[PDB]
């Protein structure tokens, strides 16, 4: 009824009658709290009254009062004191509310426990009760048996206690999904953690759930290494491998690595796998060539061509004398990437006229692009074109130096090293603008193939060459320095770069060592953000300017909002467009991973008063969905595509066709315009070479490789990043600065081939794997799930997607382990049936390799 | 609780997302009246 | 026909569709726009017979079929789930006494409908599809008791209910656990106006005003309008006014205006009294007594004066009337206010006036209660003067300024804080439009 | 922005060479159309490539 | 701008030098640098500020008339503009703002002073 005959019970005596009080009172709280709640200092005293048992009763009712007084902390804590007067299957929504209230409590302050210690949930400093009763929750959770919801809670409640045994416990290997209930958090922990070492303590564990292996999915563990990057665990594997050792098992988990591994990270399994003893195979899927043939192989077979329309726009003009006659000695090298072929290049030999000494080294180079993958000829193919065998130009000369590594890149250190030496030789000495770009170009084909190699002489050998200030030939040390220590790199050369960039004298000697620094700063995050503060601070663009790389290259795929919004309004503030440009695009790689907003979020810069704005717009978005859709991110840059400046959509050509590759036809029709739209431009005398040249290399870009390959990173295939995918971009990121750059671009091209291959040494025997997709490899330049047999698997267009409407047929010699991967590039049907039927095919492997 | 932590989660990128704006808009709002002067 | 009838609510249904995917702004303004139009067809002869044939067939169809209770006979799981439970919204609209007379047969199956498999899951689901009102409001009528020995025991049931509302108190987890709420303190705040005394209004103030946004101005006013009563004999005036000034400015009523705000003009008027400011009811002449004003009026009519027999007249004639409308409690104070009012006017303009010719206006009513009439008067400021008996001269103070002071800088002040109002909501809608043409 | 841009735009525009109007006297088919200008005295001159 | 008529090829332009006749306007493109250094001294442009400030430039009531006749003449403008509500710019809700805004603040600056 009221509570003031309650509240008169309050202070009235007879503990027991205040038992009876509370008691009574607590019935009818519910209502009455309010009359009540003036009486909850009273009532806290009680609480405050050992004497008096009850109190608790006080404290939940407190509780109750403070619900209805919105009081949380109040009533968990004297929720809290009950223990008994509460209980968690007492339900009350105020209760389930308490319950609920409580839980979270816990989670900051094991975050803030977390904090600092990672144990700290091992330990008292949390209320045991709320630990308790939270953990008791997690047991509701347990008993709930869908333990990602106890999961997603102890992933942030930090226990691998409550994780690991939960896991453990419900280890039955739901055999996959003991697996997957792993991934789904696993591939979910990669998403929200923070602290890596959390996660990083997961993908042990996890890996370790699964090297208890009823057979568990080892790519799964390879991006788990990967992300780890734990040689031990991938030998533990390789150990559990050759204890488990088959050819597909091994070449398939090679292959998962050969996808994988970083190109530093890798070398150790080498040396490892070396020491540990091996299958040689692995040892050769360590050289991938077998792609880089099945690539060629692919390419050579899959290449669609066309250079009629891009000899019509290599006939569209000559001009720009050299500098829109440069933008197709790259188109052609596009399609003809890897594939190796003049086609057009003997098309004009009067085009070496107009070539201009640095597009007469440019040409040059486009040839490692044409024929990048070949490990042998392409070096011979540069024999003519290298030094020694002499040239028409010192730079064509120049060229084949770094035209070279663009098929070694990573295979050529000794070559290059053999050019470092050249370059040694010529190092200290010789400022010949010939030198220079033989300087240069070898410069720029060292650190070329030494990226991603740590080795101080390319830094070093160029140091001097940076320091030897020649803006052609510095220039390309400021980056293939960073090359070779792109990665965490050092902070003395991140010193002498910084130093020497104020310090050096030049604009793009100053320059370019952003790069190196932001090459050097990678996945660095916090670590630069000194340098990137002092880039931050400086006056220039230039250190500015590299701290948004900086920071992508620390920060790239995975957002740091903090690091991104900083970048932001720093690109925001700054005065210099092209930082921002620059800047705004640096975006693009933090905000890679998730290309989803980024046009909702440039739709911001879509407009501006500033074109670099909307210049520095495309590329970030159309990086992010490079590899990707959205007509609707596309779409936002067509009126950009129309921005007054040719140079400002000339980007958004480019950035567009960045995504655009193999998208193309009634899938996407506007390509067509697009195309058009180049050709438009391209025929088009009055839209400039800054557009033309955009458009053909757009164009081009679409047909790169003979069009059928893609452009990949951090690539849902392995799940993983590709550093090389990256860098082409960035690299090409000045261009209309330093014109010789975008063969850089030919990182990411990856392969659409589908291939059968083996789970052995591989007597390619093709299939067609025959699932139905709404058909896109159909859709694809001239010149949904059916589950019905697919017309035709077998290499060309096919798609990450087209991939994974289509299946196997087990009926076939060979079958993969991998129940169809998914990946088209990764091919390999493992083998199942070897010396019989499905015949044999080969390769230019086959026939040289 | 679960698929919140999935879709729950994923929604400070929006708080966030929304979070940047209004910084480009000062800045913008000062570049207005900053370019406004000489207009 | 019954077929338009249940045309009608299959459109509603059709629209509780959209809500079922996804949709209530839709569905529960259209459901608020539905509850207008659902006076047309009304009734339940063939809607029901037609409807617990068309949607789908569940137990508690049948047990509402004893609110039915009728002969049909004839022959003739998921669409049938919250349909069925929005029909229970309607079922509670065939209880308005459209559909029904006593309820308290309904009262007994609203909590069946309400308790069962109703005030379960719908925190965030059920988007105020509860009318707690049309819950109570069944309720409302039955409080006609008198009767029932309250209620059951005393009351228990509203105690319950209380409770109940309570127990949604709880419910009110602000998961947008809100709109209906306050209703639950207006009725319990009616509940006092009942019987109890308001003050844990206070509480309920400590909770919330019905946040926020998609609250009935109505209610949101309705709020103010018990809200205003706390004031009331919480003898805060403006604030009350200020409820009654956030009530009926924007609060959308002209249906509900006719006896309902009559309620708030009522108290409305009784305002002014407080202050003992008299309006002009020159339009309270308007819209008004009829039933409302007029005794206000006499009020001010004699509180124009405030003659205390005159003025008391008003209430020994009205004070039923006022009774019916508990202001009976207002103006038992006035009555002197205005006599220190008048006190005040056309008689402190002088520096003083003395002991005896001030006393005089008490010469006219008392003497040396004046010491006190006048402390009573000069106690309350209300006036400004001084005296000394010991000089007899009641010293009746200038009142006189200029805005040297910050005092019309407050008032700027007052307009700067205000500045913000239109202002900021410029920015508070701009989105609109703006926002969800980019939609 | 929309200002911003816009209010910038005009800058441009405000600055100018100029735009002669002019008194086209005729064309030939040089596609130079033959013209006097206001003040000045005829120039046979190409057109804009739009018209 | 500057002129310098022939390349070496170009940025390498090259064709008219070969070709010969090589004639133009042909600009080169400009920059400059100087320093945060003088920048500082440059904007040292504008003992000092307190001279220079609050207190020099709090001359303000001396036009408080205009101060007002300026707000004062404000308002007429507007009825006037707000009327026209019954098309293009001068609109009725225009200049409104940007003139009644315009006294607004350059009158509570003032107020810094006392």
């Amino acid at each position: 009824t009221t509570a003031a005959p309650l509240l008169a019970l309050l202070r009235e005596n007879q503990d027991s009658v205040k038992t009876y009080a509370l008691e009574s009172i607590n019935n009818v709280v519910d209502q009455l709290w309010s009359e009540i709640s003036n009486e909850l200092p009273d009532i806290e005293a009680l609480y405050d009254d050992d004497t008096f048992s009850d109190r608790e009763m006080a404290a939940l009712i407190a509780s109750k009062v403070y619900y209805n007084l919105g009081e949380y902390e109040s009533a968990v804590k004297y929720a809290l004191a009950a223990k008994d007067r509460f209980d968690i299957d007492e339900k009350s929504q105020f209760v389930e509310t308490i319950v609920s209230k409580s839980i979270e409590m816990y989670v900051q302050e094991a975050s803030k426990q977390y904090t600092k210690d990672e144990q700290f949930y091992t330990k008292d400093i949390i209320d045991p009760k709320l630990t308790s009763i939270f953990e008791r929750m997690i047991e509701k959770c347990l008993k709930a048996s869908e333990l990602k919801l106890a999961l997603g809670i102890a992933l942030e409640g930090y226990r691998l206690d409550i994780i690991e045994s939960a896991l453990k416990s419900k280890l039955d290997q739901s055999t996959s999904e003991n697996v997957k209930i792993i991934n789904y958090l696993l591939t979910l922990a990669i998403t929200t953690v923070t602290n890596s070492k959390f996660r990083s303590s997961i993908l042990r564990k996890s890996f370790d759930f699964l090297m208890n292996m009823p057979n568990c999915d080892y790519l799964t563990l390879n991006k788990v290494v990967v992300n780890l990057n734990d040689a031990g665990l991938a030998l533990q594997l390789f150990k559990k491998l050759k204890e488990e050792n088959d050819e597909g098992l091994s070449a398939q988990i090679a292959f998962d690595l050969v996808s994988s591994a970083s190109q530093q990270l890798l070398e150790i399994l080498v040396t490892e796998l070396t020491a540990q003893g091996y299958d040689p195979a692995l040892l050769n899927i360590l050289s991938g060539l077998p792609t880089c043939d099945y690539y060629n192989t692919f390419l050579l077979n899959n290449k669609n061509i066309d250079i009629g329309l891009l000899n019509k726009s290599k006939s569209s003009l000559d001009g720009k004398f050299s500098l829109f006659h440069t933008a197709v000695s790259v188109a052609n090298g596009f399609m003809h990437a890897g594939t190796t072929d003049n086609s057009f290049i003997k098309a004009n030999l009067p085009w070496l006229g107009k070539a201009q000494n640095w597009a007469k080294f440019t040409a040059t180079a486009s040839l490692g692009v044409i024929h990048k993958g070949n490990l042998l000829e392409g070096k011979k193919v540069m024999a003519p074109y290298l030094p020694g065998s002499r040239a028409s130009s010192r730079f064509i000369k120049g060229g084949s130096l770094y035209g070279l590594g663009l098929i070694y890149a990573g295979f050529g250190r000794d070559t290059t090293d053999y050019l470092k030496n050249i370059i040694v030789e010529n190092s200290g000495t010789s400022g010949d603008e010939d030198v220079d770009v033989l300087l240069h170009g070898a410069s720029l084909g060292i650190g070329l193939a030494a990226m991603g190699s740590a080795n101080i002489e390319v830094y070093e050998a160029l140091k001097e060459v940076l320091y030897n200030d020649s803006a052609t030939s510095g220039e390309a040390a400021a980056l293939g320095m960073g090359l070779c220590m792109l990665g965490t790199g050092k902070p003395e050369a991140i010193h002498d770069m910084f130093t020497y960039s104020q310090e050096t004298q030049h604009g793009n000697i100053t320059r370019g060592l952003a790069v190196g620094l932001a090459l050097i700063n990678y996945g660095r995050q916090e670590l630069a953000d000194d340098l990137i503060t002092k880039m931050l601070a400086s006056d220039e663009s230039l250190l500015r300017y590299g701290g948004a790389f900086t920071i992508a290259l620390a920060y790239a795929g995975t957002g740091n909002n903090s690091a991104v919004k900083r970048l932001l309004h720093v690109a925001v503030s700054d005065s210099n467009d092209d930082v921002r440009r620059a800047a705004v695009i640096a975006l693009g790689f933090v905000l890679l991973r998730d290309y989803t907003t980024v046009p909702r979020i440039v739709q911001l810069l879509s407009k501006s008063h500033n074109a670099h704005v909307r210049c520095g717009t495309a590329f970030a978005l159309g990086i992010a969905c490079a590899g990707k859709g959205l007509q609707s991110a596309i779409d936002v840059l067509d009126p950009l595509t129309k921005d007054p400046v040719d140079f400002v959509r000339q980007a958004a050509m480019i950035a567009l066709s960045m995504i655009l590759i193999q998208q193309t036809e009634k899938l996407n029709p506007q390509v067509a315009d697009i195309n058009k739209n180049f050709l438009s431009v391209i025929t088009n005398k009055h839209q400039e070479g800054l557009a033309k040249f955009g458009a053909c290399v757009a164009q081009g870009i679409m047909n790169a490789g003979g069009r059928n390959v893609t452009i990949q990173l951090e690539n849902a295939d392995t799940g993983t990043l590709d550093t090389k995918s990256v860098v082409g971009l960035v690299m090409f990121s000045q261009f209309w600065y330093w014109f010789p750059l975008a063969h850089f671009l030919s990182l990411s091209f990856t392969p659409t081939t589908v291939i059968g291959i083996r789970g052995s040494d591989q007597a390619i025997p093709k299939f067609q794997m025959n699932c139905y997709a709404k058909e896109d490899a159909f859709s694809y330049p001239r010149m949904k799930y059916s589950s019905k047999p697919y017309k035709v698997d077998n290499m060309t267009r096919i798609l990450p997607q087209q991939s994974r409407y289509i299946s196997f047929i087990k009926d076939d010699r060979f079958v993969p382990v991998r129940k169809f991967k998914g990946n088209n590039g990764v091919v390999v049907l493992r083998d199942r049936e070897p010396k019989e039927p499905v015949a044999l095919i080969e390769t230019v492997r086959q026939m040289k390799d | 609780y679960f698929k919140l932590k999935k879709l729950e989660k994923e929604y400070e990128l929006l708080t966030l997302q929304e979070d940047y704006i209004k910084d480009e808009q000062r800045h913008l709002k000062r570049e207005l009246k900053r370019a406004q002067e000489e207009v | 026909m019954a077929s338009t009838a249940v045309m009608m609510d299959v459109d509603s249904s059709g629209v509780n569709d959209l809500h079922h995917s996804e949709k209530k702004y839709a569905e529960e303004d259209q459901v608020q726009e539905l509850l207008k139009v659902l006076n047309e067809i009304s009734k339940t002869t063939l809607t029901l017979d037609p409807r617990y044939i068309w949607r789908s067939l569940k137990d508690l169809s049948s047990l509402r079929n004893q609110e039915l209770l009728n002969a049909e006979t004839l022959c003739f799981k998921t669409i049938e789930v919250t349909a069925e439970i929005n029909c229970f919204m309607h079922l509670l609209v065939q209880l308005f006494l459209w559909d029904s007379k006593e309820l308290e047969q309904l009262v007994e199956f609203n909590r069946k409908v309400v308790i069962p498999n109703l005030l379960c899951y719908y925190n965030l689901r059920s988007l105020n599809l509860i009318n707690a009102k049309l819950w109570f409001y069944i309720y409302l009528s039955h409080e006609t008791l008198a009767r029932s020995s309250e209620e059951i025991n005393s009351d228990n049931q509203n105690i319950i209910l209380r409770s109940t509302m309570m127990k949604f108190l709880k419910i009110a987890s602000l998961k947008h656990d809100n709109e209906t709420k306050a209703m639950l303190i207006n009725l319990i705040l009616r509940d006092f106006l009942n019987n109890g005394e308001v003050d844990s209004a206070s509480d309920f103030i400590s909770k919330l005003e019905y946040p926020h946004t998609d609250v009935s101005s109505s209610l949101e006013a309705r709020y103010f309008f018990y809200l205003s009563k706390i004031n009331a004999i919480q003898l805060d005036y403006s604030t009350a006014n200020e409820y009654i000034i956030a009530a009926i400015r924007k609060a959308p009523h002209n249906s509900k205006s006719l006896g309902f705000l009559q309620q708030s003009n009522k108290l409305h008027c009784c305002i002014q009294l407080l202050m003992g400011d008299i309006p002009e009811l020159s339009f309270f002449h308007q819209s008004n007594m009829q039933k409302s004003l007029l005794p206000y009026y006499h009020l001010t009519k004699a509180v124009k004066l405030g003659d205390l027999k005159k003025f008391t007249s008003t209430i020994t004639k009205y004070k039923q009337l006022l009774l019916k409308d508990d202001t009976y409690q207002l103006c038992v104070r006035l009555r002197s206010n205005v006599i220190k009012t008048g006190i005040r006017i056309i008689s402190l303009t002088y520096k003083k006036i003395s002991l005896r010719d001030i006393c005089l206006k008490l010469n006219l009513d008392s003497e040396q209660t004046v010491e006190y009439m006048v402390s009573r008067a000069i106690r309350d400021g209300v006036i400004e003067a001084k005296i000394n008996h010991e000089d007899g001269f009641i010293e009746t103070t200038e009142l006189l300024n200029i805005y040297d002071s910050e005092d019309p800088q407050q008032v700027f002040d007052e307009r700067i804080k205000f500045a913000n109002q239109l202002h900021d909501e410029y920015l508070v809608s701009m989105r609109y439009p703006e926002d969800k043409k980019t939609q | 922005n929309d200002k911003v841009r816009f209010i910038k735009d005009e800058l441009r525009l405000l600055q100018e060479p100029g735009s002669y109007v002019g008194e086209v006297i005729k064309i030939v088919s040089d596609k130079k159309v033959l013209v006097k200008v206001q003040p000045e005295g005829k120039y046979i001159v190409d057109v804009a490539k739009d018209i | 701008d500057a002129f310098r008529l022939i390349d070496t090829g170009a940025l390498i332009n090259i064709q008219a030098l070969i070709h010969g006749l090589n004639r133009h306007y042909y600009s080169l493109n400009i920059d400059y640098h100087k320093t945060a250094k003088e920048t500082k001294m440059l904007m040292n442009l504008h003992y000092e500020e307190k001279e220079e400030s609050n207190l020099a430039a709090t001359k303000s009531m001396v036009k408080i008339a205009e101060q007002y006749s300026k707000r004062i003449e404000e308002e007429k403008e507007l009825t006037e503009e707000e009327l026209k509500t019954r098309v293009g710019r001068q609109d009725p809700k225009k200049h409104l703002s940007e003139t009644a805004d315009e006294t607004l603040e350059n009158n509570i600056v003032s107020v810094l002073t006392a």
